[PDB]
């Protein structure tokens, strides 16, 4: 989660 | 041969930086999709699907190519 | 953290047509590779590695993008 910066998804149903 | 869904379930129609991208993946219309879908590995750990319908997608993605090529 | 090899150790020395390409894969310098490698997948269910150092690679690959985009 810490990978972001104060930013990728805050949701996830994008799993091909 | 009954029912097949596209690789991208949905697309992340929200801008974000190219800094997070390490691997790119593009799948053209297949036996499961009659169109084109841009996919990308998310440095958070997961994967992410982009919509070439957005201008910011053609940009952050374009930079990745110009960056991986200049490297 | 001892020894890691690039995702692509060898390349294809035979130009072809995107007609056989259905999926593209590009991996930028990673913890295993300090450069850039353009991987690809053929409909036959195979996976090879191309060398961006060849002009024909920038072409057959460019067509794939122009084809998957126009689709």
């Amino acid at each position: 989660m810490w990978d972001f910066d104060d930013m990728p998804p805050a949701d996830e149903d994008y799993s091909p | 041969a009954k029912e097949l869904r596209c690789q991208c379930i949905k697309t992340y129609s929200k801008p974000f930086h190219p800094k997070f991208i390490k691997e790119l993946r593009v799948i053209e219309s297949g036996p499961h999709c009659a169109n084109t879908e841009i996919i990308v590995k998310l440095s958070d750990g997961r994967e992410l699907c982009l919509d070439p319908k957005e201008n910011w997608v053609q940009r952050v993605v374009e930079k990745f190519l110009k960056r991986a090529e200049n490297s």
